């Protein structure tokens, strides 16, 4: 007898107003790192070789 | 504005009675080769080209 | 004449919605402005520090600024003096005022170039076409001295002599300096000059589109959830008979 | 009563909010 | 249109015996309108750049028709505002008006907002007192542990009072009086 | 008679888990609330971002 | 025939598709409100339900099955005798106010 | 509460009813981005244009706040025109107080946007300030005096720019107070709906039904705004305003902001000064006459085919006038614009009231 | 205007389901498309013509303009 | 040192539309050229030609540039 996934989520994070707000705070924090890293990767790939970070090595040498 | 002869002659030839603000060119200049004006359109103020 | 020749659309690498500027091209374009256009055109809203992390390192930009002398002061004697340029200095103006500029250019005024691409319909398509479009006047057209025929300029008579041609300058990276290459790079530089926020707004736009792709259907789902109470409701009229 | 456990998850939310958001 | 102009003024019931000490509420309303009216007219000629702020104020007093009367009416009106504010608060303490808790506490917020507003206005002409007043008062925030200094630099828009400060203060001083209203 | 009043059939609108009138709907309530509330939490996360 | 365009118009107007009768769609001004107030229970209750049914269809951006559309030939003015009298009464008062 | 939460609302209002809240959001957006821009903007003619470039180049995120403000003004007008169109089509104008306040709101927003456009002191800023203030010169005997008084001189100059910053700064807050009055009158009657029939027998609470629907609408508004800000910030702007103001030269292809093009086309179609100004004023003020021109026995156009056809002709005509406003004063545009201008007033003053009467006849009342 | 004081209603029954008991997208495409098509068709004759006219006037005027700017129209 | 602009222009001038335009241009050159007095010039013919050639250049040129 194993309950569905949304069922476990309801009981574990959504039912209590405290726990439901915690989940959104923590969720947003994880979502933020993953989304920015992913989107930045997509943007840089679409523009591979054109951005300063891509050609920078050619002019530095601190 | 420094006017040419053809320009001066064209303005003299105008049918003054047909103008909405009737004036002969010579009522507007002192020396014909020179026309001096405030460059502000009497409609709503832009600068005529 | 009152005839108009509109510029075609060149496939700039920054043309696409999510396409950034080519920074090596911005860098070569800066060299063009510097070696060629700066003797007649000012670029009053760009400072050496703006080039840092865009097309030059902080030290390269520092060295670039020092290649010129700028006025400063007063010193303790109440006098102005010259000093090497620094990152905070804006690109030097070729003339102290427009009157001196017009005087130096047969009466025509080289406009400031900081926003020229945003200040002209066609933007870089227009600028590229103008720079690479000088040609002989068509039969029957005779221009006053000081004017050059350019089909893309309004009225086709421009006070600027063709400023670029093959080998007009040498690029730091050895790229062949053909007239078209030079035009293409300066135009890319001029885009950056007029819109330094260019790459960042597109990166942000990608994030906006993704977030909207997520939030719009979810909120719509929330809308349909609440409204289902009403959308499936059933009515019955039972008057007394 | 339930206020401690609820005040403690409200506690946590603010904290994680600040931490992250700021 | 009638009602609330309403029964909120015309037939508003009032004690038969309130004294002159009860006149300060309407006098504060008048000081506020005065400041707003003279303020807007001054703002029509004032420029907030540090290179031209002080100058624009002398231009108001020397060349704008009646600019001097509008300016000194604004400056002295701020003084009248405080005289009335202090009389108003004194009346409240003496007569126990503070027992109207909501009215009273809103009043405390009003006193603080007028003080902040007058502070920022004084900075606008960019004279010596303007500059050091901006420096000292914003620095009160530096007493806040951990972030105090950061808050100050954020308010200033830099590491010291300068152009960014004067320009935002004109904006804050401009809108706050309407919020006070 | 008011006893002639019967609720119309809603089978065309019901979520599948509550289609059997011979089964307790409580068995699926947590799953159904979890689904809708998950839509709400995700939305709030996206808005916070 | 005018009458020909009339039935055409009736269907183009389309309130019949929501099950409404022409009088259910009149703009309510004070004369109309007074006339509705004077309606006998049955006419009033029927009006209420037709309007309620129409508002419900509108919310779902739906219409009734064609067989349920109000038929042109069967649409009658239930409000007219009431509204006409209300207007007559007001006109009489207005005349008196001028004398 | 009861002004929001339990506010009774029709069960059937459509997306056309979302523009009121969207206008509220456009107003808040303009106020927020506006204040932040005002924290870095200086109104002296020697530094105005410069301060704007400084905002876009050096103030952290100054560019996004600026383009959000510029494009926000465009979204404001898109919403305003949609809002007014909804009102005409559905007969919402019968709520007289609400409607007339709305007309005042339209004029105030127009005046507000006009003054803001002058602030960056580019070429369009300068000539717009020149032309529009000069509309007042059409007033007999004192017109010219009024213009110089507004200008603070004999021409647009420093005094003008400085007072315009002040007017542009305060007017939006006045608009906000007027909008609150707009809503208070509306609340006395509650909303109209697509059928034009009283919805008292089927009201639903504003929350949660329209609160969530308004949020969905707000999201779509933000998408449209940000598509413009992040992907085409200059699309709805004019290149000529990237050129500092030059009092000695009016650009040869000068044209108004797109949301003023229809009115500009109307004024340009009349080869007389006072006549053009009167037609301009009337093209907006005629909105106040719509209620008096209502002949239909029915409130909304939903059940009125002929009226609908004329309504879309009016929209198509405004689209025509908008296009003409963007074209040079040459053949055949001069004549197309004159016809379109005449058609505009003819549809509103004569054709629509007439269609209303014909429809009544066809229904036998 | 407050619930409780809007108007008089008699003999109307309303049946509803909790949003948790039903689907938010019942027959979204199967019934939604037909309805969109119906609504689109029902209005097209009233909405489209004026815009078609605009298009014709637009293309005609633009062409007439260009033609007038050259030697041999 | 050859500018691809030269190469590409040469190639593009081979298109039917460009030749037709060049022809009208030369027809105008000859017509205007042979009169000691004439108001006419060949601006229109030149622009038509350029519009056709440059539309083609824009589609190819950038492939040869860095
Ligand atoms: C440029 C201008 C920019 C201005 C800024 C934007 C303003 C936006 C206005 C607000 C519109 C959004 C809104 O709140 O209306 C909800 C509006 C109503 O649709 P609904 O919730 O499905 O209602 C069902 C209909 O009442 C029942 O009708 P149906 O059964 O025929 O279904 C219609 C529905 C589904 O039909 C299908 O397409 C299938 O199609 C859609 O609307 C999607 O949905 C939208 O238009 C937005 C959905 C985007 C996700
Ligand atoms: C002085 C010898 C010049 C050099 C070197 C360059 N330009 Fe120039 N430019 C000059 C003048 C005198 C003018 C005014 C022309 C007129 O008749 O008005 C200009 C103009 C331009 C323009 C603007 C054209 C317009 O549409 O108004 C641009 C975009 C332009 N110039 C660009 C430009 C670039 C990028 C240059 C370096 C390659 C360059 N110019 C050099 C004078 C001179
Ligand atoms: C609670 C209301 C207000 C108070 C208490 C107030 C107070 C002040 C003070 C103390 C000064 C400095 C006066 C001086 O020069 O010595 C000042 C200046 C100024 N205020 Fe206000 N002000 C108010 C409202 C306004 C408003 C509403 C505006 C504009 C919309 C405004 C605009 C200005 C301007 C332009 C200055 C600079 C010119 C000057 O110094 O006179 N003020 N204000
Ligand atoms: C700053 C500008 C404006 C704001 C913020 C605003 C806001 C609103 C709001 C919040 C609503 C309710 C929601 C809706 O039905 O759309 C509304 C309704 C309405 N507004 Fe506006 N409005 C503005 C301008 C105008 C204009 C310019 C007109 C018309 C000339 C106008 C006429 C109306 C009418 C008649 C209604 C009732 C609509 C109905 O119930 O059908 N509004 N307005
Ligand atoms: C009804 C609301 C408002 C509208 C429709 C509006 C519209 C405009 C327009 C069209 C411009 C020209 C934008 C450009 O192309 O640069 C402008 C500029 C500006 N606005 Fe507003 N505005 C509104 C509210 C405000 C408020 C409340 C403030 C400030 C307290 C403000 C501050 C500014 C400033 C400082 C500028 C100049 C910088 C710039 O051009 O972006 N605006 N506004
Ligand atoms: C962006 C907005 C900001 C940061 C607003 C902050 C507002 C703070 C307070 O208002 C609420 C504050 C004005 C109020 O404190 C309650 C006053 C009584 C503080 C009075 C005050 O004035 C001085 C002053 O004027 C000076 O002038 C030249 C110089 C000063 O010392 C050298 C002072 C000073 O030592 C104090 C305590
Ligand atoms: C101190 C405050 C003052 C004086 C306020 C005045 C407000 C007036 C009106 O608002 C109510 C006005 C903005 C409104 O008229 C109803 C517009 C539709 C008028 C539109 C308008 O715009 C133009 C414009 O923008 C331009 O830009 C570069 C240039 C223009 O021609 C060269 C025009 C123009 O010819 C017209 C008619
Ligand atoms: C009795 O309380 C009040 C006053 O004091 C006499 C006022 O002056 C004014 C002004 C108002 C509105 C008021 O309510
Ligand atoms: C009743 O009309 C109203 C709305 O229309 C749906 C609103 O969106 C909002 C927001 C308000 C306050 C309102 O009163
Ligand atoms: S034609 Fe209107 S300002 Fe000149």
């Amino acid at each position: 007898v194993a309950p569905t996934l949304t069922a476990r989520l309801y009981s574990l994070l959504f039912r209590r107003t405290s726990t439901f707000a915690l989940t959104i705070v923590v969720g947003a924090l994880f979502f933020e790192r993953a989304f920015d890293q992913g989107a930045d990767a997509i943007y840089e790939h679409i523009n591979e070789g054109k951005l300063w970070k891509h050609i920078k090595h050619k002019y530095e040498n601190k | 504005r420094h006017r040419t002869k053809k320009e001066i002659d064209q303005e003299a030839a105008v049918e003054v009675s047909q103008l909405r603000d009737p004036q002969h060119d010579l009522e507007r200049v002192k020396k014909p080769e020179w026309v001096i004006l405030i460059g502000v359109c009497t409609h709503l103020g832009c600068v005529p080209i | 004449s009152d005839l108009e020749l509109h510029p075609p659309s060149y496939p700039w690498s920054h043309r696409g919605l999510l396409s950034s500027l080519d920074h090596t091209s911005i860098r070569r374009g800066f060299q063009v402005y510097k070696q060629v256009c700066s003797s007649c055109h000012s670029m009053d809203y760009v400072a050496y520090r703006h080039l840092v992390g865009v097309c030059y390192t902080e030290d390269e930009a520092k060295a670039l600024a020092e290649e010129v002398e700028v006025q400063d002061g007063p010193n303790e004697d109440g006098e102005m003096f010259m000093r090497p340029g620094k990152l905070s200095d804006y690109f030097p103006k070729p003339y102290p005022n427009p009157e001196a500029a017009r005087a130096a250019n047969n009466g025509a005024l080289p406009p400031d170039l900081s926003y020229i691409v945003r200040a002209r319909h066609g933007g870089e398509d227009y600028v590229f076409s103008l720079l690479t479009g000088y040609c002989e006047p068509p039969t029957g057209v005779s221009l006053r001295e000081g004017l050059y025929f350019n089909p893309y300029f309004p009225g086709q008579a421009i006070g600027m002599a063709p400023p670029i041609y093959n080998e007009v300058l040498e690029f730091d990276d050895g790229t062949p300096a053909t007239m078209s290459q030079v035009a293409k790079d300066v135009c890319t530089f001029l885009r950056w000059a007029a819109e330094p926020e260019h790459d960042h707004r597109k990166r942000m736009g990608l994030k906006m589109l993704l977030m909207m792709g997520l939030l719009l259907p979810l909120v719509y789902a929330m809308k349909r959830h609440k409204w289902s109470v009403l959308k499936s409701r059933k009515l019955a009229y039972r008057p007394p008979k | 009563r339930n206020w401690v456990p609820t005040a403690q998850l409200w506690g946590a939310v603010g904290a994680v909010g600040l931490v992250s958001a700021t | 249109l009638m009602k609330i102009v309403n029964n909120a003024f015309i037939d508003l019931p009032a004690p038969s015996n309130i004294s002159s000490w009860w006149n300060f509420g309407s006098l504060l309303g008048i000081c506020l309108i005065l400041q707003i009216l003279t303020g807007l007219f001054l703002a029509m000629h004032y420029t907030s750049d540090t290179t031209t702020a002080f100058s624009s104020v002398t231009h108001i007093c020397r060349d704008v028709n009646y600019g001097w009367i509008i300016r000194y009416m604004h400056a002295n009106g701020a003084s009248m505002f405080f005289i009335c504010l202090y009389m108003h608060v004194g009346r409240g303490l003496y007569y126990g008006s503070y027992t109207f808790l909501e009215t009273w506490n809103i009043g405390v917020i009003l006193l603080l907002t007028v003080m902040a507003t007058a502070f920022m206005g004084y900075v606008l002409p960019w004279g010596q007192m303007s500059f050091w007043g901006a420096t000292v008062i914003t620095n009160l925030l530096s007493a806040i542990p951990y972030i105090g200094t950061n808050l100050v630099e954020w308010i200033w828009g830099g590491f010291s009072v300068d152009k960014a400060t004067l320009t935002r203060f004109f904006a804050f001083h401009f809108i706050l009086p309407f919020i006070i209203m | 008679s008011h006893t002639d009043i019967k609720v119309p059939d809603f089978s065309d609108y019901r979520r599948p888990e509550v289609l059997d009138s011979t089964k307790s709907s409580k068995e699926s309530s947590e799953a159904r609330k979890g689904f809708s509330y998950l839509v709400t939490a995700t939305t709030t996360v996206g808005v916070a971002y | 025939w005018l009458e020909g365009i009339r039935k055409w118009y009736y269907n183009a107007a389309g309130f019949n598709k929501l099950g409404l009768m022409r009088d259910d769609t009149i703009h309510e001004n004070d004369d109309v409100k007074e006339a509705i107030r004077r309606l006998p229970e049955n006419l009033y209750d029927d009006r209420v339900f037709r309007i309620k049914r129409a508002l419900d269809l509108s919310m779902r951006q739906q219409i009734l099955p064609k067989e349920q559309w109000t038929k042109y030939e069967e649409d009658k003015s239930y409000l007219e005798p009431y509204l006409k009298e209300v207007i007559r009464e007001r006109k009489e008062r207005e005349e008196w106010a001028k004398k | 509460n009861n002004a929001f939460i339990d506010l009774p609302a029709p069960s059937n209002i459509s997306s056309w009813w979302n523009f009121g809240s969207l206008l509220g959001i456009c107003l808040i957006l303009q106020i927020l981005t506006g204040l932040f821009l005002a924290m870095h903007y200086t109104s002296d003619t020697t530094t105005a244009f410069s301060s704007v470039t400084h905002i876009c180049r050096d103030v952290n995120y100054g560019w996004i706040i600026r383009y959000m403000h510029a494009n926000g003004a465009s979204m404001f007008f898109i919403c305003l025109y949609m809002h007014v169109g909804r009102g005409l089509y559905y007969g919402s104008y019968t709520f007289l107080e609400t409607w007339n306040i709305g007309v005042i709101l339209l004029l105030t927003v127009m005046a507000t946007a006009f003054m803001g456009y002058v602030l960056p002191w580019g070429q369009m800023s300068f000539w717009g300030a020149t032309v529009i203030t000069n509309l007042l010169s059409a007033i007999p005997y004192i017109g010219t005096n009024l213009v110089e008084w507004i200008w603070g001189g004999f021409s647009v100059d420093k005094a003008t720019l400085t007072r315009f910053f002040a007017f542009h700064f305060i007017l939006p807050f006045i608009i906000m107070a007027i909008a609150m009055v707009h809503l208070l009158f509306l609340h006395e009657t509650g909303s109209n709906n697509p059928t034009g029939i009283s919805s008292d027998v089927d009201k639903i609470p504003f929350h949660p039904y329209y609160t969530i629907k308004d949020i969905l609408g707000a999201l779509l508004l933000i998408l449209a705004l940000m598509l413009l800000v992040l992907f085409a910030p200059d699309l709805l702007g004019d290149p000529d305003n990237y050129t500092p103001a030059n009092p000695l030269n009016t650009p040869p292809h000068i044209k108004p902001e797109w949301y003023f093009l229809f009115a500009y086309a109307i004024l340009r179609s009349i080869p007389n000064k006072l006549g053009g100004v009167l037609a301009l004023a009337f093209s907006i003020l005629i909105l106040a006459l719509i209620p008096l021109l209502h002949t239909s026995k029915q409130r909304s156009m939903m059940f009125r085919p002929l009226s609908q056809c004329l309504f879309w002709a009016l929209v198509a005509d405004l689209l025509t006038l908008t296009w003409i406003g963007g074209q040079p004063v040459e053949h055949p545009y001069i004549t197309i614009g004159q016809l379109a201008s005449v058609l505009y007033f003819l549809l509103i003053l004569v054709l629509m009231p007439t269609a209303g009467t014909i429809e009544n006849k066809l229904l036998k009342w | 205007r407050q619930f409780g004081h809007l108007t008089r209603v008699r003999h109307v029954i309303t049946y509803s389901l909790s949003p948790f008991e039903q689907r938010a997208f019942p027959h979204y495409f199967s019934k939604g498309i037909p309805n969109v098509l119906r609504r689109t068709r029902a209005c097209i004759l009233r909405v489209a013509p004026p815009f078609v006219a605009f298009y014709l006037v637009y293309t005609w005027g633009t062409q007439e303009f260009e033609k007038s700017k050259r030697k041999n129209p | 040192l050859v500018d691809p602009l030269t190469t590409v222009r040469e190639q593009c001038e081979q298109l039917e539309k460009c030749v037709k335009a060049r022809e009208r241009l030369e027809l105008c050159d000859e017509r205007v050229s042979s009169r000691s007095q004439t108001e006419e010039d060949c601006t229109e013919e030149l622009l038509d030609f350029l519009h056709a050639r440059d539309h083609c250049v824009a589609h190819k040129l950038f492939n040869s540039l860095k």
